[PDB]
């Protein structure tokens, strides 16, 4: 019954249509250093084939610097550790 | 050829796609009814084809002959794979020779199925349903179309298919049609109706559709769009 | 298929709905080679009729022949009478009784005619789009259709019929189909298409049924915009 279940933009159309938009997020998913994307778009044929939420099973990550008492190294941080593994 | 006509009917896509046998039927009809009339197959370039298997017993006109065929794999049919049937009688002076080639499709035409479910009025007679599966924009010819519902091919009792005419866009398109009667309530539940659509110019040559009421155009819209200041993840 | 073979002819009501014009021809294919032929023409109530004219001398199999028209009256031609000519040979009388009339009578259905719009996939596609016009549930065969724009007959280019073919039902019911293409932008916002079926067993002859964008059904949105 259930046509489509995009996790990535949270659209669900069982034939019901429910679409979460959350507004807490960077334009660039990539890194978070990128605008506030406000605008958000659901197509329903394109979604029936740039994502704004975040996979419960998925965990993102980028890379960041650290300086401590040497030189500049990067290192992976995830953007959801809790979804990687008080 | 000018005198005694050569019927020549080849192998169909849906035999082949079906039965899954090539063969060549070549007969000789108002011909008279002596012995001497032997129907044989060769190539165009000197090979012969193998035995004719499956030889029609009966005969229209009780014509004693053995009709020519041959059981080969689909591999002569693409393009150059010609054919020719060999017709000897005492009547005529010599015998008769029936060349044939494929007619070497042309500027392939992925098929566009738009399938779309029964009209509104039908409903309103409350009798009996009908559904369509008409086909277009494909190339070349030979397309086969069946109803499936559930893995369970209709017999040609039940569903009707139309050979293709040529599209009014350009003569390199063709569109077929194919219907199937049923009873309104069985199109009510649905039934898990399906139509497959074979052509060459297919990659798999095989596709299926299906259609339901909610494919066509479910008025009520349940939209229920959250907004959900805050959620990051599937709320 | 011995002998006496006719060619695929367009015996179909068109021919005299077009022009509103009766026509009367009757030939057999690859005639005998002869000089003139024994013209007869005679309704079967005994009563001669006027016979055929506008011989014209052209073939392609280069068969000295002849054919021709003959427009009669319409009272007893569609007098329920399948009318038959009598032409005969000069070498021989040969009396060719092709029915190039209707067969009227047998039995009389209302031709049932849906008329379905594009899928919407087609108009997505925003290529082009193709309105299909179903006739089922008729008797006897030979049922004409015809695409309109408001009073703008259309180019048969444009639109395209299929001969009636017998129903998986009974041999008595048939069932035809008739294809139009258009551009979506029309489809949208543009004219309505209408798709008239002729038919003899039909009260007027003929009838009509039109179809535009909203063609289908009124959607009735319920959005429900759930806040924090
Ligand atoms: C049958 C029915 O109650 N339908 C409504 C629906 O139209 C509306 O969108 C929804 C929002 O709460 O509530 C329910």
């Amino acid at each position: 019954i259930v046509l489509v279940d995009n996790k990535c933009k949270c659209a669900r159309i069982t034939s019901n249509i429910r679409i979460i938009v959350p507004l807490n997020n960077r334009e660039n998913i990539s890194d978070p250093t990128s605008p506030l994307r406000t605008r958000f778009v659901y197509h329903l044929s394109d979604l029936c084939k740039t994502c704004y939420t975040y996979d419960r099973n998925k965990c993102y990550t980028a890379v960041v610097p650290l300086v401590y008492g040497g030189e500049t190294k990067m290192v992976e941080t995830a953007l959801t550790p809790d979804a990687c593994y008080h | 050829d000018t005198a005694i006509r050569v019927f020549a009917i080849p192998p169909s896509f849906a035999s082949i796609f079906l039965t899954k046998s090539t063969k060549l039927t070549c007969l000789v009809t108002d011909l008279t009814t002596y012995d001497s009339v032997t129907i044989s197959w060769t190539r165009q370039n000197g090979e012969a084809v193998k035995t004719h298997t499956n030889i029609s017993e009966s005969h229209p006109n009780a014509t004693f002959s053995a009709v020519g065929e041959a059981s080969i794999c689909e591999d002569d049919w693409n393009s150059g794979e010609r054919f020719t049937c060999t017709v000897t009688h005492t009547d005529l002076p010599s015998p008769l020779k029936q060349t044939i080639s494929r007619p070497k499709g042309v500027a392939l035409h992925r098929p566009d199925v738009y399938l779309l479910p029964p009209a509104r009025e039908q409903l309103n007679l409350r009798e009996s349903a009908t559904i369509t599966c008409l086909v277009t924009g494909f190339s070349p010819a030979d397309v086969f179309v069946q109803w499936m519902q559930r893995g369970q091919p209709l017999s040609p009792e039940k569903y009707v298919t139309s050979a293709p005419m040529p599209e009014p866009q350009a003569p390199g398109r063709y569109f077929a049609h194919s219907i199937l009667t049923v009873s309104e309530e069985e199109w009510n539940t649905g039934e898990t109706y399906t139509c497959v659509v074979a052509h060459e110019a297919l990659p798999n040559r095989v596709t299926e559709r299906t259609v339901d009421k909610s494919t066509g155009k479910p008025t009520l819209y349940n939209v229920s769009l959250v907004m959900s200041d805050t959620a990051g993840t599937c709320y």
